[PDB]
RNA sequence: GAGCCUUGAAGCCUAGGGCGCGGGCCCGGGUGGAGCCGCCGCAGGUGCAGAUCUUGGUGGUAGUAGCAAAUAUUCAAACGAGAACUUUGAAGGCCGAAGUGGAGAAGGGUUCCAUGUGAACAGCAGUUGAACAUGGGUCAGUCGGUCCUGAGAGAUGGGCG
RNA sequence: AGGCUAAAUACCGGCACGAGACCGAUAGUCAACAAGUACCGUAAGGGAAAGUUGAAAAGAACUUUGAAGAGAGAGUUCAA
RNA sequence: CGCGACCUCAGAUCAGACGUGGCGACCCGCUGAAUUUAAGCAUAUUAGUCAGCGGAGGAAAAGAAACUAACCAGGAUUCCCUCAGUAACGGCGAGUGAACAGGGAAGAGCCCAGCGCCGAAUCCCCGCCCCGCGGGGCGCGGGACAUGUGGCGUACGGAAG
RNA sequence: CGACUCUUAGCGGUGGAUCACUCGGCUCGUGCGUCGAUGAAGAACGCAGCUAGCUGCGAGAAUUAAUGUGAAUUGCAGGACACAUUGAUCAUCGACACUUCGAACGCACUUGCGGCCCCGGGUUCCUCCCGGGGCUACGCCUGUCUGAGCGUCGCUU
């Protein structure tokens, strides 16, 4: 995901749950050199990234 | 310099946002006489200096 | 595009090496050669 | 009296100005005390001041300060002139008792040096060469 | 002769206010006269234009007795476009041709509530 | 003009640096650096001894001459050969000094 | 620098006078301002006359000017007491009161 | 070894972007600013350089509040809203 | 559909909240469409959706501000933004009542010596 | 001046016709596309060869000097309109571990990588590149900053101004 | 040796505003244009060049050489 | 030894309020040169100006005589024409340089300390009602200032009884 | 004879002078005379469907509301075309809102380190635990509270 730079890792970990109703294993972040924040979110081993991608549209 | 403080990355981020040419639908507007980015920057000839 | 790229040199600056170069600076070399001129 | 702040007695000028040790600094010491009190407490307004003591080196003044925004002074309309906002920092524009006496203003033949307002205003009107449409 | 001290005879200021007036003044500038039968019927000299009138051209290359409908109004270009007035390019694509609305005679209006109110204001002021 | 053409700062180069002894702007990179500074014979310098807003514009005339000229102009307006020799059209006009009624 | 038989000139121009030149160009505008101020004063008062306070009869003070006579400032409270009227009542009536004047 | 050989030993910058005027004069080794004078309270300006005033006085930037100061002065600071 | 402020002023804030939630859902889904390819028609829709998001927050703050005024009204010591802004010199002017307040000496002076109307020609 | 002009003014050119002793002018011809002049008065930032004048442009010199520090290339094939330089193979060489290698600090700021173009830029050329255009790439409790004090710098208390 | 106070008065900053025997893009503010912009210097600071198609883009369809630039026909308009 | 009263004092993220920073064309307070002039240069002049610093408003500053004058006397301040390139200053050189009379524009005067008389008759803060809006001002009870001096009457033109 | 060179002239190219135009300057004058702790001037960063500048704006980001206006903006799609609902665009702007630095204010600035109070979830609670909000700069004034003094003094042991 692409996140605004004010948000930290705990707030991303809460926001992904409170929008998509799926757990968060852990969160890596980096500052993409264009200026935004690129956040990798690993899901729980129960869920499916393919199903979540199909249900968010990508 | 491969590790640098955060203000420098915001500055370099806005400069990478600046460094891009003119889209073509602006060139055919009404009353426009802009033909190219005169403010275009090449990384060998001009150095911004932080 | 092809037409945009072919256009792009004709507008792309043409006078950024018109930094003009030839401020030059100071001499201090021609007269250096001490000929002495009647020491 | 004040010592001229140039280092090592070096004026860099004519023999008019080599006098480092002897300058007296026009303003009076009472107005100096008023300036320091006012700009240390710039929230207040300076009314006047007076002498209380001197021994060798230190000279002692007492300065009365009027509060601008207390209600006892914002009422009682004989006093509202200092609450009116043209009197911020009277001591630095020299409107006090010692300030007028330092600026040197009166009436008559002993005061032609400042004919109206101040010596700079007098200098302005005297050396402003005036030119009309018709001459 | 100009008698106000608050309006300009100045050519520079007049051209500048003209070419930089906003859209709700450009409506008043792009105004057309009405035909003489309609000005007899309504007692009004001129009106602003809109998308839906019936329009005859009085001068140009395209002159006379061709009462067509307007379709677009570029207030940016001070130009209306008329449905009959066309010209092909080289590649056989038709394009509308620019007509300034001073060269335009209105034969029918589009009736609407605000147009009735503007028309009644014109008649009441002409008195 | 009323303001400087001396917004630029300038110095000369001297006997060395062959070109001239005009003051020159000091800088680099921007290609005005090394052009002609303030002066008359240069690009973007002040005009010679420039116009000043205290020029003696208005002039005074004596009041007796101001009235004398009015009397002379009214006297010249009475003769027909003078006013036709200015360029008016008085060929089919009645009397010279026209005088209509106060109903006008 | 001088020449043939010509008068000695000492003009006062060595001081940088071209900086501080105040020039009468707003003189007709000030005349119109002061006309509008006087007409505004006349409309803002009432029945009270313009140049409202009356002025005394006063002789100049110089062996040069003492033949003449001048509209003075005020009525010299001794005179105003002989008139039989109070002080500030005269200021309200429009009678000028200047207490420094001696008779 | 005075010119082009000794230019190559330039590696340490002595000016960084100061946080007040953004104009690259924050001299680290004195911990101050050159242009605006940041560790001082008052803003640095001088009469002996007119072009510095011409670059940094008001009117150059947005005046993003001073605009609406003028726009409210043009009516005189109303506090009601309008009638319908 | 269109979300007019005139319609929104009668609403309750708990329904404004849910309506804003639905609008931000539309915002995020059409922004996913903005990232991915096939979105030729949804982009004017994302513009009208974000301008609709602005209106509801405007109505909410318009309600909350005057609802705060309705119970600080008639009170001393109401807060700073609800105090009159105007400008700093107009805050620090005296008062109309302190302006018109007069001492008893000046009052008795005006009572004894009032200003008259007169005229002098005859 | 009931001045002149879209039936063509200003400006420009002219082996054209003339005038004046000249300053200069008038007409003809051609370009040119929207304003111009005569006279009487009036007011000027009012007439160029130069000032190692200023700015802008172009010559002769001249297709000349010059593309020479560090040994060096050759054959075949491929893609291509086009190969002394691109890529692959083979061969011969150099750097020879204090390197023309493998990685970093300061500095640079996207040059990193892929795809496409070869108009300008690479001082020859180029299918190539660090050129241009499109689109990607930098993930840390345990690597470092953050924390500590050093040489020092700096605030309140105080003093001076 | 304590104090207050309008007027007439100065104003090249600002806010709008009106005019001119002023300059007409090497002139006039440095800035008629993306001007305190590009750019130079570590910095104080220095600081440009650059207006004009046509009435209307009607901006050359299509053919035909050439790898393309470029060209020859054709076409637009009063004029390419 | 404890407690109480003050007097000097500190503290607080005490309740409420205020000052800082900017623009600086004009104004106000200080500080303050030098080029140049004098054909040299030291006083003079450039000038109490450029620069520096601190302040302020729509204007500021000034201001109701410890005045001008010397005769038939004027009468706060400000600004203009005159005074005047004068009286005067000056290696009595270069140079510098006022003011009152006069005529105009605008017109405006006032308060307090002191002195004494009135039983502190005065002000601030808190709390309740009072009232009507676009929004805050008089009155009633208790906490303070204040007798080392609130307020009324009072100003050199006399004032009080 | 050709080539070369020279001079004219026609044509063509390089070049951008003259002329003509001007949403620009300069000067004069009138009218007004307004910044900031309720966070100014300035700076940074960000914002459009296609978007780099300029311009305009601030997580409501090419503008929100409201009043007037009355059918568009425009380079191209789309989208609301609704108007016998509320009505496009543009101007006015008085209600909202106003990221970070900046006098900058919790202490410094490296986006670092905090401290209380309060509210939602945590171990259903303090013991250096997540999210959110508020408060936490200096100086000074009026009053409150706390208390120092072999300073002066009383009553008392
Ligand atoms: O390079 C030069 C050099 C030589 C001549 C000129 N000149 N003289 N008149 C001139 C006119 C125009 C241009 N140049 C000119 C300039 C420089 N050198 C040098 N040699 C001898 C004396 C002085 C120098 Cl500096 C170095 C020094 C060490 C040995 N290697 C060479
Ligand atoms: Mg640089
Ligand atoms: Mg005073
Ligand atoms: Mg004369
Ligand atoms: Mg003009
Ligand atoms: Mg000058
Ligand atoms: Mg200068
Ligand atoms: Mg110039
Ligand atoms: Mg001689
Ligand atoms: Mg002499
Ligand atoms: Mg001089
Ligand atoms: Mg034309
Ligand atoms: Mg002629
Ligand atoms: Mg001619
Ligand atoms: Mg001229
Ligand atoms: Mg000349
Ligand atoms: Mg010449
Ligand atoms: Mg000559
Ligand atoms: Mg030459
Ligand atoms: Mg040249
Ligand atoms: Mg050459
Ligand atoms: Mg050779
Ligand atoms: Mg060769
Ligand atoms: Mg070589
Ligand atoms: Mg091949
Ligand atoms: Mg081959
Ligand atoms: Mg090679
Ligand atoms: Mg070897
Ligand atoms: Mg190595
Ligand atoms: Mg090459
Ligand atoms: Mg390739
Ligand atoms: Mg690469
Ligand atoms: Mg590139
Ligand atoms: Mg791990
Ligand atoms: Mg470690
Ligand atoms: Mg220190
Ligand atoms: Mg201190
Ligand atoms: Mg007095
Ligand atoms: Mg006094
Ligand atoms: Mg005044
Ligand atoms: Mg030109
Ligand atoms: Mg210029
Ligand atoms: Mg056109
Ligand atoms: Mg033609
Ligand atoms: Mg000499
Ligand atoms: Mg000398
Ligand atoms: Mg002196
Ligand atoms: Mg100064
Ligand atoms: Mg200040
Ligand atoms: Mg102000
Ligand atoms: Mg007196
Ligand atoms: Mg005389
Ligand atoms: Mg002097
Ligand atoms: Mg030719
Ligand atoms: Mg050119
Ligand atoms: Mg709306
Ligand atoms: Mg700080
Ligand atoms: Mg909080
Ligand atoms: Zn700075």
């Amino acid at each position: 995901f692409i996140v605004d730079v004010k948000a930290n890792k705990h707030q991303i970990k809460q926001a992904v749950k409170k929008l998509y109703d799926i757990d968060v294993a852990k969160v890596n972040t980096l500052i993409r050199p264009d200026g935004e924040k690129k956040a990798y979110v690993r899901l729980a081993p129960d869920y499916d990234a393919l199903d979540v991608a199909n249900k968010i549209g990508i | 310099s491969s590790h640098k403080t955060f203000r420098i990355k915001r500055f370099l981020a806005k400069k990478q946002k600046q460094n891009r040419p003119i889209p073509q639908w602006i060139r055919m507007k009404t009353g426009n006489k802009i033909r190219y980015n005169s403010k275009r920057r090449h990384w060998r000839r001009t150095k911004l200096g932080l | 595009g092809v037409c945009r790229k072919a256009a792009q040199p004709e507008e792309a600056g043409l006078q950024i090496p018109a930094i003009l170069g030839i401020l030059g600076g100071i001499l201090a070399l021609l007269i250096l050669i001490l000929l002495l001129l009647l020491f | 009296g004040r010592k001229r702040p140039v280092p090592k007695g070096a004026t860099y000028g004519k023999p008019v100005h080599h006098g480092v040790n002897q300058l007296k600094f026009a303003r009076s010491l009472q107005s100096v005390a008023e300036e320091r009190a006012g700009r240390h407490c710039g929230a207040l307004r300076v009314l006047n001041s007076y002498w209380v003591g001197e021994d060798s080196t230190y000279k002692f003044f007492e300065v009365i300060l009027i509060d601008p925004f207390h209600k006892a002074i914002r009422r009682n309309p004989d006093t509202q002139w200092i609450t009116k906002p043209v009197h911020k920092h009277r001591e630095m524009r020299g409107l006090t008792s010692a300030g007028r006496k330092s600026r040197g203003l009166g009436k008559g033949h002993k005061f032609h040096h400042t004919i109206g307002g101040s010596r700079r205003a007098a200098w302005r009107r005297r050396n402003t060469l005036q030119l009309h449409r018709y001459r | 002769m100009k008698f106000n001290p608050f309006v300009t005879s100045d050519r520079s200021k007049n051209r500048k206010r003209h070419f930089n007036a906003p859209s709700h003044i450009r409506r008043k500038i792009m105004s057309s006269p009405l035909s003489k039968e309609l000005r007899q019927k309504y007692n009004v000299r001129s009106m602003p234009i809109r998308k839906d009138d019936e329009v005859q051209v009085v001068r140009g290359h395209y002159k006379g007795q061709q009462i067509g409908k307007v379709v677009q109004v570029y207030r940016k270009k001070y130009v209306i476009y008329i449905e009959r007035v066309q010209r092909e390019k080289a590649n056989g694509t038709t394009v509308h041709v620019g007509i300034h609305p001073s060269k335009v005679v209105i034969t029918r209006l589009k009736l609407d509530k605000d147009r009735k109110k503007i028309l009644e204001r014109k008649a009441k002021s002409r008195q | 003009s009323e303001l400087a053409g001396h917004q630029t700062s300038a110095e000369s180069w001297g006997t060395g640096r062959a070109v001239a002894r005009i003051p020159r702007v000091r800088g680099g990179g921007t290609h005005r650096s090394g052009q002609g500074a303030f002066g008359n014979m240069c690009r973007g310098g002040r005009m010679f001894a420039p116009t000043k807003t205290w020029r003696r514009w208005h002039r005074r005339v004596n009041t007796t001459q101001k009235r004398y000229a009015i009397c002379s102009a009214l006297a010249a307006s009475a003769l027909p050969a003078l006013v036709m020799s200015k360029g008016h059209r008085i060929e089919e006009v009645p009397e010279l000094p026209l005088v209509v009624e106060d109903k006008v | 620098a001088p020449s043939r038989n010509g008068m000695v000139l000492k003009p006062h121009f060595h001081k940088d006078w071209q900086r501080r030149v105040a020039t009468w160009f707003n003189q007709p505008a000030r005349k119109i301002r002061r006309r509008k101020a006087r007409q505004a004063k006349a409309r803002r008062i009432a029945p009270r006359p313009a140049s409202g306070p009356i002025r005394p009869i006063v002789r100049c003070p110089t062996v040069r000017y003492h033949t003449k006579v001048r509209a003075g400032r005020g009525f010299s409270l001794e005179e105003l007491r002989v008139a039989g009227i109070h002080k500030k009542v005269a200021r309200t009536i429009g009678i000028s009161v200047d207490p420094r004047r001696r008779n | 070894t005075k010119g082009t050989s000794s230019f190559g030993k330039r590696r340490n910058k002595t000016h960084t972007l100061c946080r007040r005027c953004g104009s690259k004069a924050y001299h680290l080794q004195k911990s101050t600013c050159g242009k605006c004078g940041y560790p001082a309270k008052r803003k640095r300006k001088y009469n002996w350089s007119a072009k510095a005033k011409r670059r940094n006085t008001t009117g150059t930037g947005r005046m993003r509040h001073l605009k609406i100061v003028y726009r409210r002065f043009r009516h005189g600071f109303r506090e009601g809203t309008t009638p319908k | 559909a269109k979300i007019k402020a005139r319609d929104l002023r009668g609403k309750k804030k708990e329904e404004l909240l849910k309506q804003l939630d639905d609008l931000k859902v539309e915002l995020s889904q059409l922004r996913v469409a903005k990232v991915t390819g096939g979105a030729a028609s949804k982009l004017s829709k994302i513009r009208v959706v974000r301008k609709s998001i602005a209106r509801v927050l405007t109505v909410i703050n318009q309600t909350q501000k005057e609802n705060l005024r309705k119970f600080y009204k008639g009170k001393k010591y109401k807060p700073l933004d609800l105090r009159p802004k105007k400008t700093r010199a107009m805050r620090r002017r005296l008062n109309k009542h302190e302006e018109n307040l007069k001492t008893k000496k000046q009052q008795r002076k005006e009572r004894l010596y009032p200003l008259r109307k007169y005229a002098v020609k005859a």
